[PDB]
């Protein structure tokens, strides 16, 4: 029962590990992305000066 | 009955050892990618 309990209720580092990698990855990518967003309209700003 | 005990208990501490480096195996995969993400945050920064 205890060998049942565990399966059912366990979780596995080998896919939970990655999973925040990529979640974790994302999240810089999204920062950096979002700063350069800002960009875009100074940019236009700069364009009707 | 106390052979057949040690006997019975011998390979189960055994492949305790080789779950436990299994846990450990994957602990290393983990560092491994995670070593391949922080060149991917490499990548990231040099954008």
């Amino acid at each position: 029962l205890t060998s049942a309990r565990s399966r059912i209720e366990d979780s596995d580092y080998a896919t939970e590990v990655s999973n925040m990698s990529r979640a974790q990855i994302l999240q810089q990518a999204g920062t950096s992305v979002l700063a350069q967003a800002n960009q875009v309209p100074q940019n236009v700003l700069s364009l009707l000066r | 009955s106390l052979t057949k005990q040690y006997l019975s208990v011998s390979n189960s501490i055994d492949e305790t050892v080789a779950r436990y480096k299994a846990q450990f195996t994957q602990l290393d995969t983990m560092m491994s990618k995670l070593n391949n993400t922080s060149s991917y945050l490499t990548q990231q920064f040099t954008a």
